[PDB]
């Protein structure tokens, strides 16, 4: 996830207005501690998908592309379109 | 291969898009007399 | 309407024709510079 | 819309507490112009 996450972050060229930097997973909680608080961990993980799903439809937009600066670039979509398969997928191991 | 003034403001872009193709007609057209009377014929004399 | 609008203004900004043009000039670049040098390796050829 | 909008807000007697006024469509854009944010005007509209 991560990885794919900083991916998309470098592969955009808006200036964060609309389509923003995604933070890195399981911001309010340590998984690398023995016992972590793993609500917080599925909550960030829904927060994630969610925002994912919410930015797709501002990249489907026509005046995204505006200036030097605030723009889209042809290689941000399927940065973010191979992060969102890897989370449904992701999330539907989860789940049971 | 990946600047601005490649993908620019709107996503049609097509006046770019028909200027350049009106170019590179100009180019090819010229092109084919300069070709021909340059080089192609001479050798073709010969050959023939 | 504005599902189709998301989904085809998705799909237009995978690709950028200006650099696909630009790969098109550089391919007739290539082909005549090549024929140039096919005549000149068969003039060789044929004068030897 | 907005007629009907209109229509509904002088029609209404309430001191403004539960029931409000309801704000022209497209606030946060201006539609009248050639490209706007489509986006938030059905942002908008959903919210109407």
């Amino acid at each position: 996830i991560n990885l794919l996450i900083d991916a998309a972050n470098a592969a955009n060229r808006t200036d964060r207005a609309e389509i923003e930097d995604y933070a890195h997973l399981y911001t309010q909680t340590d998984i690398a501690l023995e016992t972590p608080q793993l609500a917080y961990a599925f909550q960030d993980l829904k927060a994630l998908q969610a925002e994912v799903d919410a930015d797709f439809e501002w990249l489907g937009e026509f005046g995204i592309d505006q200036e030097d600066g605030n723009y889209v670039q042809r290689y941000h979509l399927p940065a973010v379109e191979a992060l969102k398969a890897e989370v449904d997928a992701r999330v539907a191991a989860i789940e049971p | 291969y990946l600047h601005w003034d490649t993908d620019l403001a709107t996503n049609d872009e097509d006046e770019a898009y028909y200027k350049a193709k009106l170019d590179f007609a100009i180019e090819t057209y010229a092109k084919i007399l300069f070709n021909g009377e340059v080089w192609q014929e001479p050798l073709a004399y010969v050959q023939n | 309407l504005r599902a189709d609008s998301i989904a085809k203004n998705l799909e237009a900004q995978k690709s950028d024709v200006l650099v696909r043009q630009l790969f098109l000039e550089r391919a007739t670049a290539q082909r005549d510079t090549l024929r140039v040098v096919e005549a000149i390796f068969s003039t060789s050829a044929r004068y030897v």
